[PDB]
């Protein structure tokens, strides 16, 4: 299991630039795969300005043999920088410019044509910039292998569908280097899912060039195929990725590689409190007038990521938690859910009735620390005479007054807002009609109340100005019943903080789970079984899980994070770098295999 | 890969898609490194704004109509605005650090990727008023702040050409004098009329055109072009025919790389 | 002004070895001095092992001459090294050792006999090694101008008795050195103003001679006599330290050099502050007696070493009880606290003061507690938009701990008047006229004394306050002192906001008279103990001390005030001019031709 | 430009901080500290981002609140005609506030007295 | 050895407020800041007497308060019989503290509940 020569070239468009979830992946696989491949760990990826400066600190060639590859590469019209990435275990990075794009038209696109009998249309921006990237990557590599003395074995890693131009060349060039191909997501998969009426069933069933071609993506699709097909060892995130890759590609992953999150994210119980005491000022604030249930029974449930109804399956959690609404209804129960659906949208600034609450609530409270302060010196003074403190008197005519303007503050008035910001598009949120179809209005009658927070939680916004981080943290619960997620980085996240995490079959993270836990209920990560379940039959699985949680003792909760702690390890990239190594090893022996073989683990 | 920078476009119909159709090919045909987001008015038809979704990355819709609108109450106070308070969202694109704006009747000639170099509001001297800037062309810096100013600009004074280069210039004066950096040079924005009304200049400083801004009653989209002659429908002197290049480079680019996504996608 | 060539050497038996407040000078002199003489400022000193140790660096000669100097000195029998001194300024210092020189102590008492007819007698050490430094830095000032070929002028600034033997020899032997003496206090003056009754008075009447003699501390006076007559330059520290250098070292100051405080000692904010800790300090030590209006209460404060005729306490005691009865046979609201923090063989803090704090900490852990339960639940009334019950407020609970922290107040015993257990309470002079002059911190007393026998520290059980702070706090420091050459103690005051009392017979007093037509206004009242009698002067101190405490709020804010602008005429920058003039006028009176060597004045 | 001054501020807060820490530590050691290894990479890259949020090439602005009504302003128009649009060769530059100083204020949270106190000379050719 | 380490710790923050000024005035003009300009002369004399603090040759005391009877102590006898001097090379030190644990103290500031919950665990073998 040694790599003598083996120089490892993770080739993606996220390498610098923060564009989608695989930049982080990247970001976090640096590390482990640095201490595997020492100095030989190189990554291909786009140049971008601001990424550079903020991110690469730009350095001089290692090896005599770069320098000259470098140097090649600079002189026939293309801007190649090299650098190192200021991130954890300083890898060297060669970001190539795809602003370079010479002759990319008519002469590496007319090459491509007649290469992989693949073209590119003019409209497309990614795919026309993934060729680009693709051809100088080939290139690089190329070069680099005849300037240097000839390395049998070098490992270049494509890690998504718009790197994998470069490996549909390289193995069509006959470049002896080894090639894997990643997919961290199917292409013809996101659109079919919502698309069709039933993506995941119907697999084997759809004919994937026809659906390709509808909607008007198959080139994209095209590409991915053929880097499929072109990679020696082809992987792919998860299981369920892998059910998909099978049908959609035609090709059966060789090797399933889950992705990994770092363990640096924390008795250290101390954030779940002090979180929660955060949250717990917002949702005073918010309910102003309506605070008769027990703010410490409350418990907060929510679901984040980007916005997708369907994907991050909102309507069905939103349809649960009306079922949940009434179930605690109809038992009565001192808790109360508060359900925080923390998704993007395009909104207004923070909602009227939103800002006055939290105005009101910091009103209340400075009122009260004055009035307490003023108590504090009264008492402390009659205390030192050697008195009672007298309490019908300590409180002057003063304060009386700002007291009396601080109830009269909090009125009543209507029922609080469901949604903190104003939507652009109130009417039409599928989120806000559901939640008006559903009936969870926050009627003082109702047990749960849904604050729909449609910006990114930041530092910057005054209202909850909390880190996501933080009020993941906070949160007893986090409710992820996607139908898509080809994996979950968002359940991930919240698995390695110990928050109690719903995933499902569908999610890539909730298949993983189930795979590598037992029971997945008693570590605390809940999977809906949503493959082989209806949608009604689902929600209902939901509100069963839903309730559950509801009805766990106290001290039930506290052992169940506890446990979550645990689960950690599974997802850490020390564990989960023996996968990679595995596909990396698979490469090196598919092709070329006299040099190095490696038996099967 | 620029992914924090931005062309933007207004589409207010399907008239000024195929403006903006053209204004987006000719930025991808110089090769820009930045991103082409397009802003579509309601009434920009489901099968027009397919085709704006090809070719623009975000067709990012701005409805001043919706109550649900930042602009709205704004609307109710200048109900002739609605353009322009649709135009003025391009300050609501917080997603992107920096942007040009450019009218969709607007022709890209050569790479003006040069444009990000410049700060908030450079824009070409107006040709007219020299010390007003002609807000087809201006590099311009997304926020909320701007916008909501902008706005209350609208409201309290209104736009002295009702339209967005009154809006626009009575906010940004300091423009006319405080930095020549701020002045972009009249070729990134070269309205026709200058072509027209001062030909001389053309003659000697037309070749290094970047920008043509077909300015007139009589917009790019509405000429007539037979392929076969590849010779525009002439009329009587019309400012945009005085050069027989700039027009001719719309309605090229047009046939070529647009009437095939058009018909694709049902127009 | 052309110190091109002209090589400073500060003589001093403090250089690194902080014996005395003249070790604070030449810390705080080093800073102005090294910007006038730049790198040709040289700080000859005794050698200490601790001084190397921790505050010495070691280096290399800067010019050659000196390690040609160091190593000849080095080489025949003699021990010298070379360091920068570590404090601000990094001033180069030469430490000659006189332990390593014993050897030749019989030699060099022949030579002084035969040179300066001073002899020294066997059992004195500190003249023993005094003559042993003198003798090491003439030989170094020797060897320096032998060595170093061409041939620089020098300035050697003695700057006590001890370092004195230098002067005397190097003017003897002819060396080409501009020779400046500095008494910063007189020998005799100590001596006499303890041992005789009228030592300011009958300055003409002592024979110098007789009087030394009698002490049989004939030898150090002698000494120092011969540097001053030596001298070509001979200063004092203060113009009350010239009268009696006039008329007992025989020769007048040519010019009075201050021993100004450089000023990094630096506000309301500060002030209000400490006033803060300090009343919570008396609120803490009067256990229950706390009948006065704290507001209102002004603290005065005494410090320095624990001499009573020195610092003139006598008078500031009899003063308070003069200040007692007026306040208390005329209406007074106003409490004076009197802080005297002299040092004293203290055992341990009294059990009453100990157990005084305590108390205070306990009302405030009540007061505490209970502020912050009555906080929780007015916020959550606030919130439910109920005006509090003010009754319902404080639970059983409370009155429970509150009832507690009433039944620790409780005293009968009046506060003690010093904090901690004296070893020997009889003997101490504070405390047998505390007795004498009634003020045992009775109900009706408006003046109540408090004695710290420990100089205030951060370390302190009870107060955890630098003396810095504590300073800070104090409305009034009172420093009626008879023999104070240069009163350090007022002089730190007056660089902080604090206005102090300053008498004719302190320098830090006869400088701001001087210096300031009316000293009344800019916070510093001079007592003016020279020409009245000691009880006259006691009743000007209370008439002094009466005049403070009948001042309204916004007349005393503007008294401070106006004493932090006196800091500037402390401060080494304007207080370096004085030395300046010295060391010009040393080089225009020795080898007046060479350079620009001429006086101004 | 107040929000950068705050950040810049902010970050030279959090650098110094751990700056201190590194010292302190390093000291405890007995080792004068390393110049070069006590800032983290991390530090680096929060630092680049701000010297990043400093660049410029646009001259400060002449007043410091957006005028309802701009075109007219007498001293606007006088600023612009006299020339100093505070250009970096400019060794004058004029800042309009056009409200009472103010503590509500976010920008030179000062009352009228303070300000006054601050200003070396003040000019009042009054007519 | 308590004061030493306010010594370094005061040493500490007056080096890092001047480092925190130098890179705010740095940061401001644009440039990132220069290691080794960043601290002058008097930082270093400041530190060098501070490194010069943080010197000792005797092992550090097993004892923090001074014992009326030191050989009498049965556990100050056994942490020598044992072999327990605190040694640089013993990676077990012994710091038998013989007051009850006050807030008041300068030493260990903390009261015997903070103390309690600070330390990782508590050995209580009893007979």
């Amino acid at each position: 299991f040694d790599l003598e020569n083996a120089v490892l070239f993770e080739v993606a468009w996220e390498v610098a630039n923060k564009v989608g979830g695989i930049y982080t992946v990247l970001q976090t696989k640096a590390k482990v795969t640095g201490d595997e491949w020492g100095d030989n760990y190189f990554l291909v990826g786009p140049y971008t300005e601001q990424g550079v400066r903020t991110q690469v600190e730009l350095l001089e060639a290692p090896t005599p043999a770069l320098k000259r590859t470098l140097d090649s590469m600079n002189s026939k019209g293309c801007k190649v920088y090299f650098g190192r990435w200021l991130i954890e275990g300083g890898p060297l990075v060669v970001l190539l410019d795809v602003g370079a794009s010479a002759w990319a038209l008519e002469r590496w696109k007319g090459e491509l044509w007649d290469t992989c009998n693949i073209g590119v249309p003019w409209y497309d921006r990614e795919a026309n910039d993934a060729v680009l990237f693709g051809f100088l990557t080939t290139w690089f590599l190329g070069e680099f292998l005849a300037q240097s003395e000839e390395k049998p074995h070098v490992v270049a890693h494509f890690h998504e569908w718009l790197a994998g131009v470069g490996l549909c060349l390289c193995r069509a060039r006959r470049l002896p280097v080894a090639t894997i191909f990643t997919t961290h997501a199917t292409l013809l998969g996101r659109y079919l899912c919502a698309g069709a009426v039933d993506f995941y069933n119907n697999l084997e069933n759809f004919n994937v060039d026809k659906e390709a071609g509808e909607r008007q993506i198959y080139h994209r699709y095209c590409m991915e195929r053929a880097a499929a097909h072109c990679a020696h060892v082809f992987t792919t995130v998860s299981q369920i990725t892998a059910i998909e890759a099978q049908h959609l590609l035609k090709r059966k992953p060789d090797i399933v590689t889950p992705n990994g999150l770092n363990v640096k994210k924390f008795e250290f119980q101390n954030l779940h409190a002090q979180s929660k005491a955060r949250i717990q000022e917002f949702v005073r604030g918010h309910f102003y007038g309506h605070l008769d249930f027990n703010l410490d029974k409350t418990l907060y449930f929510f679901i984040a990521g980007r916005y997708e109804f369907s994907n991050k399956g909102a309507d069905v959690f939103l349809e649960a938690l009306a079922r949940l609404n009434y179930l605690l209804r109809v038992n009565g129960s001192e808790q109360t859910v508060v359900a925080f659906f923390i998704m993007p949208a395009r909104t207004n600034n923070f909602n009227v009735e939103t800002l006055k609450g939290q105005a009101v609530r910091k009103q209340l409270w400075d009122t009260a620390n004055t009035v307490k302060e003023k108590f504090g010196r009264k008492l402390y003074e009659s205390l030192l005479v050697g008195s009672l403190p007298d309490m019908n008197k300590m409180l002057d005519k003063e304060d009386f007054t700002m007291m009396k303007r601080a109830i009269f503050a909090t009125q009543r008035q209507s029922f609080p807002p469901v949604c903190t910001h104003n939507m652009l598009d109130d009417s039409s949120d599928p989120i806000l009609t559901t939640i008006r179809r559903i009936g969870l209005f926050n009627s003082s009658a109702d047990r749960v109340k849904v604050i729909f927070h449609p910006e990114f939680l930041s530092s910057t916004s005054p209202l909850l100005p909390v880190d996501y981080e933080e009020f993941v943290r906070g949160c007893h619960l986090g409710v992820f019943p996607s139908y898509y997620e080809p994996w979950g980085y968002t359940p991930a996240e919240c698995t390695v903080m110990g928050i109690p995490s719903i995933s499902t079959n569908l999610s890539g993270f909730g298949c993983f789970m189930e795979e590598h836990i037992a029971d997945p209920s008693a570590y605390g990560i809940y999977i809906l079984d949503r493959r082989f379940r209806s949608l009604d039959d689902s929600c209902s699985q939901l509100t069963s899980f839903l309730y559950s949680f509801c009805q766990q003792s106290r001290r039930q909760r506290i052992i169940q994070r506890n446990r979550t702690e645990r689960l950690s390890d599974l997802l850490d990239w020390k564990y989960l770098g023996r996968y990679y190594m595995s596909a990396r090893h698979m490469a090196l022996s598919k092709a070329f295999p006299e040099h190095f073989t490696y038996e099967p683990n | 890969p620029m992914t924090d920078q931005a062309f933007v476009t207004l589409t207010t119909n399907d008239a000024y898609a195929k403006g903006a159709l053209v204004l987006g090919s000719s930025l991808k045909q110089h090769r820009t490194t930045r991103r082409l987001v397009v802003l579509a008015t309601p009434q920009v038809s489901d099968s027009m704004r397919k085709v704006l979704e090809t070719v623009f990355d975000e067709v990012i819709m701005v409805d001043v109509l919706d109550s649900g609108d930042s602009a709205h109450l704004t609307l109710m106070k200048r109900p002739e605005l609605g353009v322009t308070l649709t135009k003025l969202h391009c300050w609501s694109l917080t997603q992107y650090s920096k942007c040009v704006f450019m009218d969709a009747d607007t022709l890209v000639l050569a790479n003006i990727d040069d444009l990000f170099d410049r700060e908030e509001l450079s824009a070409a001297p107006d040709p007219g008023w020299p010390d007003c800037f002609n807000s087809g062309v201006f590099v311009y810096q997304p926020s909320v702040e701007t916008y909501n100013q902008l706005l209350h600009l609208a409201s309290e004074q209104g736009s002295f050409d009702g339209g967005d280069q009154g809006i626009l210039n009575t906010f940004f004066s300091s423009w006319a004098t405080t930095d020549i950096r701020k002045h972009l040079p009249f070729i990134y924005n070269l309205s026709s009329i200058s072509i027209f009304s001062y030909l001389p200049a053309f003659k000697v400083f037309g070749a290094s055109a970047k920008v043509v801004h077909f300015l007139g009653r009589v917009k790019p989209w509405n000429y007539t072009y037979d392929p076969k002659t590849k010779s525009v429908k002439s009329e009587a002197h019309d400012p945009n025919m005085t050069h027989p290049e700039f027009l001719i480079l719309w309605w090229n680019i047009f046939t070529t790389n647009v009437l095939p996504l058009l018909q694709q996608f049902g127009l």
